[PDB]
């Protein structure tokens, strides 16, 4: 039913996500320098 | 800036170098052809003088 | 000093020149059959 | 002394290198 | 410490000398 | 320099001792063969 | 070699299997979501909140500084935290 | 075939699964807690 | 004849000399017995070096005072820079051995050779018929040997910074880097650990694996190396019974079974891994140096909190501070 | 007495005694140092 | 009786085998690995140490860790229902109970993951040369997150579970036991990069040797994982090698012997070393270095220079790094070159 | 050819050149034993047990001969300091000499027993084959072992037959070799009290002494015997080396 | 072979080579010793440890 | 005692060096016979 490619793609891009918010909360975060 | 620049350059530089030997090295193999194995029936070195 | 400067450069000459050459020399030729 | 028993150690080292190389048993195809 | 890698050697060519020499030449279903 | 006094003979035994043995098998094997 | 069971492939193209999971997934997200967000976590694992390591001054670190009596320590340290 | 539903590999693609979201929901919570 | 020069061609490339002198080798092998002879006797007998800008004389060699875990050639003075000092630009032999002119003749002749080295790598490949590639997997140390001695030092600005030829003052090299880049904590490192210990580890695997999946043909004494013959036309071992036990170890997929797709991840993983390294080295020569994470977790109130990144550098500044005790004048670290 | 069975020959090819030389050559170039302290 | 019908249950040729080993292998390495996750993200090392450990604490994945327990502790194992913890869970966590539960966990969880690979090598007939290559790293982890610590004063001195948690343990031993200058870790580096070398060198003699059983470039599929010839020529490598460096190999089995031999033997020495280092029996100084240098100031090696980096390295960590000590150092004691 | 890391393999089925090397060795460790000995009674001086007691000087054998009872020399001196006393013939001196000649009379015998290697009492009856029946063996050997540990605690430590083991005080002060009473209580558990470390050698060496007789008696059931490889020699080789392990790392950490 | 009167002696002790009990024999009796060997060394473990603490006990150099 | 301190090598090597020659010779002989 639902494709390989299209399995993928959607998690990936998913995990560039969270992983991306985590990134992000580098600076702001409770981690970030200020 | 100074820094940043030279930084990802001398990677950038260096893997090219990689690079070249890479393709001069298959490309240079791949003319003689045999860049995909040794001749099984004909090993070059299978006909020449040992040298213990 | 100088004289050791000269020879040196001579026979670092000598080799670099033999280097240039020597695959000038038509090295591709050089190999098992080249296809 | 200890220069000394250094440098033999290392002379042995780089003889060994010799044998090593042109005294070996040659690997004959069987 | 030295001997606890004499215990795991023994120990394994104990429960395995039938195979010391070499896999059985021949084999399937692995 | 103030090294230690045994150093000389720790190092020319360690060296010797196995040395030796292997000298020895090695030859030991050669004969097998009348060799040496 | 031998194949056996259920294969992944098969089961992550499986429309049976997101209709199951895109509930699943997300409840576990958000679920784990509030257990920060409740401030639960914190709680569960005497990990301190951003104010709560040194009371106004104590510019000194809460250090357990023996074990039988340590927990009683630990406590007190908390005490002291007002 | 007939594979079945849940098996031993099942049990264990779970209790890596299960906890992990968990705490990347947990963990991508904590980007918020400030001051 | 036939003009010796044609035939001279013919031997430097014989296919069958004991060792394959090559055109590389024809200066592979002048230039690595200048460097190895010049060390030999730097390392043995030579007079301390003013490593340093100061005037405070190190002394490497052994019949100075060292033993080989202590002994070095110490890299050419700081008053040099990165000024090309060789023998015949100094006043006197004491003087190019007092300011460390050994160094610059043995590292740029050891780099030099080693290049050759990786060039002759391929030129026998090519006259053997065979794959070339070999040549790039050796390229790696060669650029960690590059980056320490010749990059290191041009982004420094001397080469009396860049790891001195010797066993201890390759340590100094190290504990100083540290304290000066937190090396330890930046991501081209750590891949080169990965790449290090991960080699290491696959190394004993596929070693391992072969080993426990020989065939069968030798007694009980005598040798299970013997089982094989030089040359022997089919495969000495069972890649199938190998993949049979190391797949079932984790999970079949998640192995091997094909020799040639296992092999290269052989030789991809630690070159892959250790380029990085020579670029972590080569990168922080230009002063992007590691992660710092100093006085980050602050509390409520503003009371710095300390993590594990703090008791590192807790522990760098006591480097950052020792080193080089007495050639300094100003407050920052710019060299 | 007489002869007695279980009893092979030793044995130690080239390659085996340059190894070891090498072995314990370099494990005598390292520790001497911490020898002589 | 049932025995064996447990045993036919247990040996069924599943995804992910089991084994009697894996009731063991399993109930643990996860059990640790979860306790680190845990622990990571979750606990804190601030009453055990002085610090934030974890996520929920604003550490990243760099700076996170499940740091060792108070040195007021001593060897103490910590069991959640002990003298210590008295029951209390949250305590534990608070005390350094998660450190001992990964500990002990991950020591029975390598245990068992080694019986697996002498359970599974049995069943499927292969020579045990995989389980004894595995004690390499038993030794290692045996012997620097066990016997250490048990040597000196409490657990507080082992390694702690984290990326820089442990770079501080690398700057420890090279500050106060000077490690870099024991021969034992010299080994053990020698085995682990040179067996970095035979892992890469390998690797690549294989693949340009490779004879060609393919048409096109992509060679990976030529090698048919079925039986036969060799896939590459052992004969052209041996030759290539012993004109280009010499030596060259020509025993497919001494080779991969060798590969096993190199980088487990390196890692056991690299063991012993640490054995040692428990009792403080380093390699700290040359004595024959120590006497001249103290009567003549002018005398100077590589060996000397590296001394006082540790002295500075000492002086400014001890004070954060053993607070259970209160060392207080006035400004006026800290060694320190001149300007800097 | 044998590689060199076998050559001792020539021994896997030769009950008398097994044991004639098993004798060698003992018949080292003895010799060594009371070489320590003599070489450190050759350096170690006794004129000060206050600032300069044997642990100062590098003593490694002389504490462990001091711990069980000898504390004396012929020389007139004593571990604790005592004017002109008495050892019996059991000295330092005696010790080391004692030790000396077992070196000397193992050594011989295990020349014979190298000789006269094909005894019958080493064939199966039913073959032809040398064999050794290694369960009987064992359960004759922890026999002994617990025989002897018994009478170790029994008599020895308590005095009752023989010194006693060196006790002292909580800071080591006034410590002596007295006669030490068993002690069943828990506290005897505790590793600071001696009256534990005899109550143990009189426990587990009776709980050695039926263990023996038993396996003695009863033959090991027969999935056992085809488990642990047992008739094969090399699998007792393996599990002593883990009990001597075992023990290692036990003296090592008390 | 080579009889001798300590040989003779003793023979009745080596004789049994192959000799064994049926089954699972006393196996089952063996592992509950086992298991309860293994209790016991964790009791020591645990006192020494003193993660296990005793009236009158106490591991300290205290006593004499 | 004021000893020299190269006689404990003086007197190892001028044991060990030709007593080992004389061990390699005897056993590279019984060999000949495959003997050891
Ligand atoms: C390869 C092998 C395969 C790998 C798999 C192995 C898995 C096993 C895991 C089990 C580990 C258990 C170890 C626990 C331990 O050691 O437990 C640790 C205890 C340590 O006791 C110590 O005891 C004290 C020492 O002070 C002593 O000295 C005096 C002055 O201070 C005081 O009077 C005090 O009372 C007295 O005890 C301190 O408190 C120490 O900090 C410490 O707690 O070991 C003890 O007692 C018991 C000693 C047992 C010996 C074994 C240790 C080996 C080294
Ligand atoms: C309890 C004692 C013990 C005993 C009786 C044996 C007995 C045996 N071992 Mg095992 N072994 C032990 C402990 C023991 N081992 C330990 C602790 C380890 C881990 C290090 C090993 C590792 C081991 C390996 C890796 C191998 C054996 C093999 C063998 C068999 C042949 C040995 C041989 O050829 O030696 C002859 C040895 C030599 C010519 C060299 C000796 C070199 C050492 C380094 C010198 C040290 C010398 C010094 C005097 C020793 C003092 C000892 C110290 C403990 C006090 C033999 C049955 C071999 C085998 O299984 O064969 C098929 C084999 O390959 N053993
Ligand atoms: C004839 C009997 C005999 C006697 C009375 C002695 C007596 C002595 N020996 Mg000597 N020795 C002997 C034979 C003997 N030895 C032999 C045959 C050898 C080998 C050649 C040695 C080798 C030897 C050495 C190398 C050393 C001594 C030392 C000593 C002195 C005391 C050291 C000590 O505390 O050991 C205590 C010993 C033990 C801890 C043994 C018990 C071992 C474990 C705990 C038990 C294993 C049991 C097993 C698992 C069975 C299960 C038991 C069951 C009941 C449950 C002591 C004077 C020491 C000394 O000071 O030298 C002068 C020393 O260093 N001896
Ligand atoms: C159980 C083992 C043991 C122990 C604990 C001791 C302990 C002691 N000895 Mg005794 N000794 C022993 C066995 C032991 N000895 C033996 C078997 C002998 C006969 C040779 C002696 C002979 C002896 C003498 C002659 C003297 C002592 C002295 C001393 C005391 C001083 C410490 C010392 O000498 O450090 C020195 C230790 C070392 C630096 C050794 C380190 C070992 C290296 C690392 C091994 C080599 C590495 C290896 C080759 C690596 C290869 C790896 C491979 C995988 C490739 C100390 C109490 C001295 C004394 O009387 O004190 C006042 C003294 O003069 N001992
Ligand atoms: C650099 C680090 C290093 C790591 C991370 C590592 C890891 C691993 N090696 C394995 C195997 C091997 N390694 C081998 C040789 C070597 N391995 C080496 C170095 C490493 N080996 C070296 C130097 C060698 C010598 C060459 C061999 C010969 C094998 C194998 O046969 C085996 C394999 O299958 O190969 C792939 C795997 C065993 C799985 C397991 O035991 O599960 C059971 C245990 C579990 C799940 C619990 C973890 C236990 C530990 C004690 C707890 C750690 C605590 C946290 C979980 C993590 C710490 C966090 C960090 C930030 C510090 C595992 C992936
Ligand atoms: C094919 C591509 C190959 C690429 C290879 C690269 C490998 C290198 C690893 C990098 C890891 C990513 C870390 C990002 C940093 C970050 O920021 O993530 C942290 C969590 O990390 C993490 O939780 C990463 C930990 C990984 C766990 C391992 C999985 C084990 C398997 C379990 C079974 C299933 C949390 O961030 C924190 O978030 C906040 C916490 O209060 C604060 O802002 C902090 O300062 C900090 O920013
Ligand atoms: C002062 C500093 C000291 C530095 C020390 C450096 C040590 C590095 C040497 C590498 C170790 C060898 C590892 C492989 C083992 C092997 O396999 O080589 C063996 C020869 O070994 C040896 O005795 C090798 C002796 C070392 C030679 C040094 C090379 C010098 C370079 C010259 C440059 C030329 C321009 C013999 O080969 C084997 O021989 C047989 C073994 O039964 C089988 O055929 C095997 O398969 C294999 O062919
Ligand atoms: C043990 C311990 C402490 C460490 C020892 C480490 C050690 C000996 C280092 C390795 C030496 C080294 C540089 C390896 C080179 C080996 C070599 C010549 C390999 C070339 C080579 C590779 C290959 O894959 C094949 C098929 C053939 C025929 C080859 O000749
Ligand atoms: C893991 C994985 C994966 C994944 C992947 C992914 C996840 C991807 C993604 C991707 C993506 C996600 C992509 C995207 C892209 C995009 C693009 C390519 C774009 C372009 C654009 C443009 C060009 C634009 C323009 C503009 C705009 C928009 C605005 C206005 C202005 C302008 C006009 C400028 C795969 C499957 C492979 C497989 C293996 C695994
Ligand atoms: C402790 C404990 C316990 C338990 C617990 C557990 C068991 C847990 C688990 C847990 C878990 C099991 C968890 C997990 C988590 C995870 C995570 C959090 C992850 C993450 C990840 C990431 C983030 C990734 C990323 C990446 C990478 C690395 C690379 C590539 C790319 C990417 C980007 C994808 C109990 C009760 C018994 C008791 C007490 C103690
Ligand atoms: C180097 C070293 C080592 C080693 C060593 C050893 C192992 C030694 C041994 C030694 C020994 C093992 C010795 C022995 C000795 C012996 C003796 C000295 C004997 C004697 C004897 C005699 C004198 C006898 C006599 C007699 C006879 C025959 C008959 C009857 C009568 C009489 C009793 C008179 C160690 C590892 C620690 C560490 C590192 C270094
Ligand atoms: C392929 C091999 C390459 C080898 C290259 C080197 C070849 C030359 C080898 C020379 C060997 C002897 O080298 C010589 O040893 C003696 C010790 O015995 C050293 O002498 C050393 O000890 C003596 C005392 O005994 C001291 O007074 C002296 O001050 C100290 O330096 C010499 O300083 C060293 O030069
Ligand atoms: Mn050698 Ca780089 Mn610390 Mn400025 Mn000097
Ligand atoms: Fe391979």
């Amino acid at each position: 039913r639902i494709p390989l490619w299209i399995v993928a793609t959607v998690a990936g891009m998913g995990v560039i996500v969270i992983v991306g918010l985590f990134f992000y909360g580098a600076y702001a975060g409770l981690g970030s320098s200020l | 800036p100074r820094s940043w620049l030279a930084t990802s350059h001398f990677v950038l530089a260096f893997f090219f170098l990689v690079g070249h030997l890479w393709h001069a090295g298959r490309a240079r193999a791949a003319a003689a052809g045999f860049e995909k194995g040794i001749d099984r029936e004909s090993e070059p070195v299978l006909s020449m003088p040992s040298l213990d | 000093m100088e004289t050791l400067k000269i020879t040196v450069y001579i026979v670092v000459t000598f080799f670099v020149l033999l280097f240039v050459f020597g695959f000038l020399s038509g090295d591709p030729a050089r190999n098992p059959k080249r296809k | 002394m200890e220069t000394i028993t250094y440098v033999f150690i290392f002379a042995c080292i780089i003889a060994l290198f010799f044998f090593a190389i042109f005294f070996r048993e040659p690997p004959r195809i069987t | 410490l030295l001997f606890f890698f004499g215990h795991i050697w023994h120990g394994a060519r104990t429960l395995f000398r039938d195979v010391f020499s070499g896999i059985d030449p021949e084999l399937s279903p692995e | 320099m103030e090294v230690n006094q045994l150093g000389l003979i720790a190092t020319a035994l360690f060296v010797l001792v196995p040395s030796v043995f292997l000298i020895i098998l090695y030859v030991q094997t050669e004969s097998q063969q009348k060799s040496s | 070699g031998t194949t056996g069971e259920r294969p992944f492939s098969d089961i992550i193209t499986s429309v049976r299997y997101w209709v199951i999971h895109s509930i699943t997934i997300p409840a576990l997200f958000i679920a784990g979501w509030l257990f920060v967000s409740t401030g639960l976590a914190y709680d569960v694992f005497g990990t301190p909140r951003p104010d709560s390591y040194y009371a106004q001054e104590q510019r000194s670190i809460p250090l357990v500084t023996d074990r039988f009596e340590a927990k009683q320590q630990v406590e007190t340290f908390l005490e002291q935290l007002k | 075939v007939s594979y079945p539903i849940f098996t031993v590999r099942w049990v264990a693609v779970h209790t890596l699964a299960v906890p992990t979201i968990f705490f990347l929901g947990a963990i991508a919570a904590m980007q918020f807690i400030q001051r | 004849s036939a003009n010796l020069w044609e035939r001279f061609c013919n031997w430097v490339t014989s296919t069958d000399n004991r060792l394959y002198v090559g055109w590389f080798g024809v200066i592979m092998i002048p230039t690595l017995l200048a460097a190895t002879i010049c060390f030999v006797i730097a390392f043995i007998a030579a007079p301390p070096v003013d490593i340093d800008g100061i005037r405070e004389p190190v002394s490497g060699s052994l019949l100075y005072g060292n033993n080989i875990i202590t002994g070095a050639v110490v890299p050419s003075s700081n008053a040099i820079g990165l000024h090309f000092y060789p023998i015949w630009e100094a006043a006197s032999l004491d003087e190019w051995l007092y300011n460390g002119g050994p160094y610059q003749l043995i590292i740029f002749h050891f780099l030099l050779g080693a290049s050759c080295y990786m060039g002759r790598q391929w030129e026998l490949s090519y006259r053997l018929g065979m794959r070339p590639w070999i040549c790039v997997a050796y390229s790696a140390p060669l650029a960690s040997a590059f980056a320490v001695f010749l990059i290191y030092p041009i982004g420094q600005g001397s080469f009396s910074d860049g790891m001195p030829l010797g066993i201890s003052g390759t340590f100094n090299f190290m504990i100083v880097f540290q304290a000066e880049h937190n090396i330890l904590m930046h991501p081209f490192h750590q891949l080169g650990v990965a790449g290090v210990f991960g080699g290491a580890l696959f190394c004993a695997m596929h070693g391992s694996l072969v080993t426990s999946s020989l065939i069968r043909e030798t007694t009980e004494t005598e040798s299970a190396n013997y089982g094989y013959k030089f040359g022997q036309e089919e495969e000495t071992y069972n890649i199938v019974a190998a993949h049979g036990y190391f797949g079932r170890l984790i999970f079949q997929y998640a192995s091997f079974n094909n020799s040639r797709s296992l092999h290269f991840f052989l030789a991809a993983w630690p070159v892959v891994g250790v380029w990085f390294t020579a670029l972590g080295i080569s990168t922080m020569a230009f002063n992007l140096n590691g992660f710092n994470f100093n006085h980050s977790v602050i509390d409520a109130k503003g009371n710095v909190i300390n993590t594990w990144a703090d008791i590192i550098n807790r522990a760098n500044l006591g480097m950052e501070v020792m080193h080089e005790r007495n050639a300094h004048n100003f407050p920052l670290d710019l060299a | 007495m007489e002869p007695n069975p279980n009893r092979q020959p030793v044995e130690l090819n080239r390659t085996s005694l340059y190894l070891g030389l090498l072995l314990i050559l370099v494990l005598a170039l390292l520790f001497s140092s911490y020898f002589f302290n | 009786g049932w025995f064996d019908i447990l045993d036919d249950w247990l040996k069924r040729d599943r995804f992910v085998f089991v084994g009697w080993s894996g009731i063991l292998l399993f109930p643990c390495a996860y059990l640790a690995l979860g306790g680190w996750l845990t622990g990571t993200t979750f606990v804190t090392s601030w009453y055990t140490h002085g610090l934030a450990s974890s996520y929920l604490e604003g550490c990243n994945f760099l700076t996170v860790a499940v740091s060792t327990p108070a040195n007021s502790m001593g060897h103490s194992l910590l069991l959640l229902w002990g003298p210590e913890a008295q029951g209390d869970f949250t305590r534990w966590c608070q005390l350094g109970g998660l450190w001992t539960f990964i500990a002990l966990h991950g020591a029975f969880g390598l245990i068992g993951f080694m019986l697996r690979q002498f359970e599974i090598a049995r069943l499927v007939g292969v020579r045990p040369y995989n389980a004894i290559a595995f004690s390499a790293p038993i030794a290692v982890f045996v012997s620097v997150f066990l016997i250490y610590p048990l040597g000196q004063s409490s657990w507080f001195f082992a390694p702690s579970f984290g990326v820089a948690a442990i770079f501080r343990f690398l700057l420890f031993f090279q500050g106060f036991h000077n490690w870099t200058l024991n021969p034992f870790h010299m080994m053990g580096v020698a085995g682990v990069l040179g067996g970095a070398l035979l892992c890469a060198i390998h690797g690549a003699t294989v693949e340009n040797t490779l004879f060609q059983d393919g048409e096109g470039a992509s060679t990976f599929r030529a090698f048919n994982p079925t039986q036969a010839e060799e896939t590459y020529s052992m004969v052209t490598a041996n030759r290539f090698w012993s004109q280009i460096f010499g030596i060259a190999f020509s025993n497919k089995r001494w080779l991969h012997f060798f590969m096993l031999f190199v980088p487990v033997t390196g890692l056991w020495m690299s063991a012993i070393g640490v054995v040692g280092l428990a009792l403080n029996l380093r390699s700290y100084d040359f004595i024959s270095q120590e006497i001249r240098a103290a009567e003549d100031p002018e005398f100077e090696t590589f060996y000397t220079k590296n001394l006082l980096l540790n002295e500075g390295i000492r002086a400014w960590m001890a004070p954060q790094d053993q607070p259970h000590e209160n060392f207080v150092f006035p400004e006026e004691v800290l060694p320190r070159g001149n300007a800097l | 050819g044998l590689p060199w890391y076998r050559v001792h393999t020539v021994l896997i089925n030769d009950p008398g050149r097994l044991i004639a090397a098993h004798l060698m060795h003992t018949a080292l460790v003895a010799g060594w034993a009371g070489s320590m000995a003599l070489y450190e009674l050759a350096t170690f001086d006794p004129s000060d047990p206050v600032l300069n007691p044997m642990w100062r000087q590098g003593m490694f054998v002389l504490p462990f001969m001091a711990r069980l009872g000898v504390t004396g020399s012929w020389s007139g001196w004593s571990i604790t300091g005592e004017t002109g006393i008495d050892p019996g013939f059991w000295s330092f001196e005696g010790v080391a000499l004692a030790h000396i000649v077992l070196s000397g009379l193992l050594f011989l015998a295990a020349c014979w027993h190298w000789v006269y290697w094909d005894l019958e009492l080493f064939r199966d009856p039913r073959t032809g084959e040398p064999a050794l029946d290694l369960p009987k063996m064992f359960g004759i050997h922890l026999f002994l072992a617990g025989l002897l540990c018994f009478g170790f605690g029994a008599f020895h430590l308590t005095g009752l037959f023989g010194p006693g083991m060196w006790v002292s005080d909580p800071y080591g002060l006034t410590g002596s070799v007295q006669p030490v009473a068993p002690e069943w209580g828990p506290d005897g558990f505790n590793p600071y009290n001696p009256g534990g470390v005899v109550a143990h050698h009189i426990a587990a060496g009776i709980v050695g002494i039926i263990a023996g007789l038993f396996h003695i008696l009863v033959r090991p059931p027969q999935r056992l015997y085809k488990a642990l490889r047992m008739g094969n020699i090399e699998t007792v080789l393996s599990s002593s080396i883990a009990a001597v392990f075992f023990a290692a790392f036990v003296v090592a950490g008390t | 072979a080579r009889r001798t009167w300590l040989g003779d002696i003793l023979r009745p002790l080596n004789s049994e080579y192959g000799k064994v009990a049926p089954g699972w024999g006393t196996t089952p009796l063996m592992a509950v010793f086992m298991g309860l060997f293994l209790v016991f060394l964790l009791i020591i473990l645990e006192i020494y440890n003193s993660t296990l603490i005793l009236d009158g006990v106490n591991v300290s150099w205290k006593a004499l």
